């Protein structure tokens, strides 16, 4: 049924949520470090 | 009928989960900026 | 009504509706036959309700799982074992107890007869009586014989 495929897509998106949070955390650490570096360099 | 409605509901749930993925990425992006001011204050001018 | 899990068909539920078309895959027939099954599918709860208890035939109650039916069968075997014990081994024990009770009653009757003789004869233990089970005319003959010493 289409319900099973839509539920599989929902599960995939739910996993992608956890993946994307962790992926964006590392990049955001760079932004935080850049703000700290600007504050220091001033 | 019921199967199609359940499929539509699960598709809406998938869309909500993808929106939550984007929201969590942006949330990490903001949270790294969040609470950095206190660390800079205790690290830079306190020093 | 009861113990219908033993005749279960093992999206479907134990109904056995004794005296359906939808988007759900109704093209199916459960094996819950002793009763009969109806076209239903778990994709739509409405179809299952219609095929089980919405109208007409009513869904029969069953043990929650077929494992409950298996446990009921095992408990039935154990209950048959216990009943057979009570009816054979405990019956032999009861027969032995009945024999012991007959022996004890005979001993008590002998003691009572000894007491009656001591009342009607010398105190030291001495008896010459007899015990049997004759007919009523036999009892009359015994009374005629023993009218010499009657109570």
């Amino acid at each position: 049924l289409a319900a099973e495929q839509e539920a599989q897509h929902i599960v995939a998106a739910a996993r992608n949520a956890k993946m994307a949070r962790l992926r964006q955390a590392k990049e955001e650490a760079e932004r935080e470090i850049a703000e700290h570096r600007a504050q220091v360099e001033r | 009928q019921m199967v199609r409605f359940i499929r539509q509901e699960a598709e809406e749930k998938a869309n909500e989960i993808s929106v939550s993925a984007e929201e969590e990425f942006n949330i990490e992006k903001l949270q790294l900026v969040e609470a950095e001011k206190k660390k800079i204050r205790q690290e830079y001018e306190r020093k | 009504a009861v113990r219908d899990l033993s005749n279960l068909v093992k999206l479907v539920t134990l109904l056995a509706v004794v005296p359906t078309s939808y988007v759900v895959p109704r093209s199916s027939k459960l094996l819950y036959e002793d009763l009969y099954t109806v076209t239903l599918f778990g994709r739509v709860a409405d179809n299952f309700r219609i095929a089980a208890r919405e109208k007409g035939f009513q869904i029969r109650d069953f043990e929650y799982s077929s494992e409950a039916q298996e446990s009921r069968n095992q408990e039935l075997e154990k209950l048959v074992h216990d009943q057979e014990s009570l009816r054979s081994s405990l019956l032999q024990w009861c027969y032995t107890s009945y024999g012991e009770v007959f022996s004890s009653w005979m001993h008590f009757c002998a003691v009572r007869v000894f007491a009656e003789s001591i009342l009607r004869y010398g105190l030291p233990p001495s008896f010459l009586a007899c015990v049997l089970a004759p007919s009523v005319k036999g009892e009359k003959k015994v009374r005629s014989i023993l009218e010499e010493l009657c109570g």
